[PDB]
RNA sequence: GGAGGUUGGCUUAGAAGCAGCCACCCUUUAAAGAAAGCGUAAUAGCUCACUAGUCGAGUCGGCCUGCGCGGAAGAUGUAAC
RNA sequence: UGUCGGCUCAUCACAUCCUGGGGCUGAAGCCGGUCCCAAGGGUAUGGCUGUUCGCCAUUUAAAGUGGUACGCGAGCUGGG
């Protein structure tokens, strides 16, 4: 946006569109208002290897202005030229081959996928197969809602067919008869098996300097001043015996969307001060790659020197062991903050020190003051059992925090 | 601002000032300096 | 903190430099580094120099032999008698290129035979 | 910049950091300054280096001189200094080789002779654990 | 102005006045602490300690003691000369 | 000189529960914590129990603390 540009979630988008070499077509938004000037844009993304075509040259700076309508078309134009001096070449005759974008059940029709096709060409009736799916384009619908007969070369289409729903990643291709189908489906869901095992033991930050290679780190800090800190000191570091160079870097938790960029880069996930989500962690557990959370800041470099000189391994440190959701707070005048909970994890009890932990950022730590159910002081909380809580000398825990505790390993 | 029945100096910029007969002590370094009564 | 006696010890001392001394000069030094004095001072020192600052009221006392004793009615603001015992002139090289140098100081007047200039 | 480096060690960047604290400068060209060093007695012996890029960007070496505590570890012994500086007393100094030492140091130590440049090594001295002998 | 040996020695990945321990010396000087406070991941940076000039007659704190000021909020109506 | 609780009817204090005006905050915002000023007006319905109290269910901007022969039987009741 031409007002108050380049935000932390810009440079997340730079980040990820240059781990995937593509071109950037940059296109200020919103000319149409007083203070909205797009030098300091121009110049604040030129610091980010995004230099315009005006003082060096690798992007364009076109300014549009959606809701009014304006500078649309030397959008279009910047866009088409860029595409022109990269490639494109597509054959309208052979098979065709393709990516699916999106599928969706429905009660009528059964499942459905949204196929970009992108060489070739996907005329009604032909063999398909999709991932582990196959089957036979029994219909076809384009873009505004018309069934069709035919797909182009680039042309987005949504088929009927398949025997379940496919996934947003993969191939379509088409085949000659079902039985093939059936073998090349059986020996996919083999190989991705397969993959799975080995990266998760061969990804681990232990066995990065076994088996350059230019070792990649995601890094999601708590405040941002640690972040800018951690950089600056991971920056000088790595000669000829493996490199660092981190490939993400932002402000948050460990969003799923950051895990799979280190999925798609073979990066290794370190988290300052933060937790990972639902989404994440079931993204950890299917690709098994490596996950680690840090207190300080100087652990994070002490490991990544060891790792580069590959000394070490081991986990220690700290292990979790329970994660109590705080579910309704009645806060007593007499110098009390009681807040109910309801374990989700493990086991909760006195004599260690907890982690106060709001929308995935840790608040607070220290240890406890009263962790009662009514009165019984049981000092130990199976889990799905509700209590009360108390946490030393600190208030302010709202209604939606969690109660980490952790046994710092000696 | 803090009401105590024994106000004094905290530092080297709190002043002591008697303002319509109450003894206050104002500070130009740090607001949480400021007192009153005593 | 000086006192009576310690105060009139160097007002001694100062005299004893012009009791002995053949041409001298004063000098301010509102805005030098101490560390270019550092050198001034130690080629100074190496030129057979003598240069010291003293309270403006103490040079109009310690001036009493008829050193640089036309200097009296000068003696306001930062001032630093630059005495040369030995090979009168001298230091008067040095303060000509670091004034022009360093653009300190006015270098006040000389004490030729009562010649403050 | 006021750093010191290492009878030549320019060949890394760890101690480089010349982005927070200092202007990004080739370190080559100080890399290309590490044969400058030449060392003089091995490659381990520290060196003051201070880099001029105040005015434009001209990187100038400086190299004023060694430090008078590694001097007075190496040239008496022990590589280490006591951490009970008079009470573990690592041992005596020979006179004239703080002399020596004080005689190499003829850039600063701001002293009218060497005759009082003697007593100031020896206040480094005290603080080592060499015990002081004329 | 407020500086040199000097990032004092040690520990420490890095401890440079200012994590911690041990000392706490010397030099050009008007004076400047191997440093009183804030900051740095460590550096950098900003003040105090002290000193020169400036204006020109008083100024700083402690002790004994007479009289006062806060500490001081209640129930039918001033309502503790 | 008729002693608990309930009902009807009240009146005052402020050591303020809500609404009102502010200082500090380990106060980004929305919500908070603590202290100062302020008595104009407001300030639940039920299940259990003879209960005041208490624990529960659901509300409310909030469901204040006390004095008045622990206010009130020549105003009612009579469960203890
Ligand atoms: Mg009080
Ligand atoms: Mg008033
Ligand atoms: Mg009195
Ligand atoms: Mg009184
Ligand atoms: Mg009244
Ligand atoms: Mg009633
Ligand atoms: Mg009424
Ligand atoms: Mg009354
Ligand atoms: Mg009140
Ligand atoms: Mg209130
Ligand atoms: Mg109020
Ligand atoms: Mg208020
Ligand atoms: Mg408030
Ligand atoms: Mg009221
Ligand atoms: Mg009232
Ligand atoms: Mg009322
Ligand atoms: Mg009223
Ligand atoms: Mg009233
Ligand atoms: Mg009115
Ligand atoms: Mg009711
Ligand atoms: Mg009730
Ligand atoms: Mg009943
Ligand atoms: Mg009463
Ligand atoms: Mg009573
Ligand atoms: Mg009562
Ligand atoms: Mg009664
Ligand atoms: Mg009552
Ligand atoms: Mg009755
Ligand atoms: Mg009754
Ligand atoms: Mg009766
Ligand atoms: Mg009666
Ligand atoms: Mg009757
Ligand atoms: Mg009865
Ligand atoms: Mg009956
Ligand atoms: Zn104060």
């Amino acid at each position: 946006a031409a007002d108050d540009g380049v935000m932390p979630q810009t440079q997340e988008a730079v980040q990820h569109a240059k781990a995937a070499g593509v071109p950037i077509v940059v296109a200020v938004n919103k000319i149409d208002k007083p203070e909205a000037n797009p030098d300091n844009i121009k110049n604040g993304l030129a610091a980010l290897d995004v230099i315009p075509e005006e003082w060096g040259g690798d992007a364009p700076f076109v300014p549009v202005s959606a809701k009014l309508g304006t500078g649309v078309d030397e959008l279009l134009e910047a866009v088409l030229l860029q595409a022109e001096v990269l490639e494109l070449k597509a054959t309208p005759s052979a098979p065709g081959r393709g990516v699916v974008v999106e599928s969706r059940l429905d009660k009528g029709r059964g499942p459905v996928a949204t196929v970009l096709v992108q060489d070739g060409t996907l005329r009604q009736g032909d063999m398909v197969l999709v991932g582990i799916n196959y089957g036979r384009v029994r219909a076809m619908l384009d873009e505004n809602g018309k069934p069709i007969k035919e797909a182009g070369p680039s042309i987005p289409v949504e088929i009927l067919g398949l025997d379940g729903t496919p996934d947003a990643g993969d191939e379509m291709t088409v085949v000659a008869d079902e039985k093939k189908a059936r073998e090349v489906a059986l020996f996919r869901q083999g190989k991705f098996r397969e993959v799975k095992l080995a990266r998760a033991h061969a990804g681990k930050l232990e066995n990065i300097f076994e088996n350059k290679k230019t070792l990649n780190i995601v890094l999601k800090a708590d405040v941002r001043g640690s972040l800018e800190a951690l950089q600056g000191s991971l920056s000088g570091l790595g000669n000829d015996e493996v490199q660092v160079r981190v490939v993400g870097g932002g402000v948050g938790g460990i969003t799923e969307s950051d895990a799979n960029l280190a999925l798609a880069s073979n990066a290794v996930l370190f988290g300052f001060n933060v937790r990972a989500d639902a989404g994440a962690r079931k993204i950890v557990e299917a690709e098994g790659l490596d996950m680690r959370y840090y207190n300080v800041i100087y652990d994070i470099i002490e490991d990544v020197k060891k790792a580069l000189t590959g000394m070490l391994g081991s986990d220690l440190r700290e292990n979790i062991l329970g994660i109590a959701e705080v579910r309704d707070v009645f806060r007593s005048p007499k110098f009390g903050a009681i807040a109910g909970c309801m374990v989700t994890e493990g086991m909760v009890h006195r004599n260690r020190p907890i982690r106060v932990l709001r929308d995935d950022v840790v608040i607070f730590e220290g240890e406890l003051e009263s962790l009662r159910r009514f009165k019984d002081d049981v000092a130990e909380v199976r889990a799905g059992m509700e209590c009360g809580i108390g946490v030393k000398s600190y208030n302010d825990v709202k209604v939606g925090d969690k109660i980490e505790v952790f046994e710092k390993v000696e | 601002m803090k009401v105590r029945a024994s106000v004094k100096k905290l530092c080297r910029n709190c002043k002591i000032i008697r303002r319509d007969g109450i003894v206050r002590v104002i500070c130009s370094a740090e607001p949480r300096h400021k007192q009153r009564q005593g | 903190a000086i006192k009576l006696e310690d105060k009139k010890a160097i007002v001694a001392e100062v005299n004893e430099a012009a009791k002995a001394a053949l041409s001298a000069v004063v000098a301010d030094a509102r805005g030098v580094t101490v560390g270019a004095m550092t050198g001034l001072r130690k080629e100074a020192r190496e030129a057979g120099v003598y240069v010291k600052v003293v309270r403006n009221t103490l040079l109009k006392r310690a001036v009493e032999g008829t050193q640089f004793d036309v200097l009296n009615d000068v003696f306001k603001g930062p001032t630093l008698i630059a005495f040369s015992n030995e090979h009168p002139g001298a230091a008067a090289r040095i303060f000509r290129e670091f004034a022009k140098g360093q653009d300190k100081f006015e270098i006040k007047a000389a004490a030729f035979e009562g010649q403050f200039l | 910049i006021k750093l010191q480096v290492k009878a030549g060690q320019a060949n890394p960047s760890p101690p480089v950091g010349p982005a927070l604290g200092q202007h990004g400068v080739n370190i080559m060209e100080f890399c290309k300054a590490f044969n400058a060093k030449t060392q003089g007695q091995e490659p381990g012996l520290p060196t003051p280096v201070i880099i001029t890029v105040y005015s434009d960007r001209s990187f100038t070496f400086e190299t004023k001189s060694t430090p008078a505590a590694v001097l007075l570890k190496k040239a008496a012994g022990i590589t280490s200094g006591s951490a009970r500086p008079n009470s573990q007393k690592v041992g005596t100094v020979t006179r004239a080789q703080l002399e020596e030492i004080a005689k190499t140091k003829q850039a600063d130590l701001t002293a009218a002779d060497l005759d009082a440049a003697v007593r100031t090594i020896a206040g480094s001295a005290r603080s080592m654990g060499l015990n002081v002998e004329g």
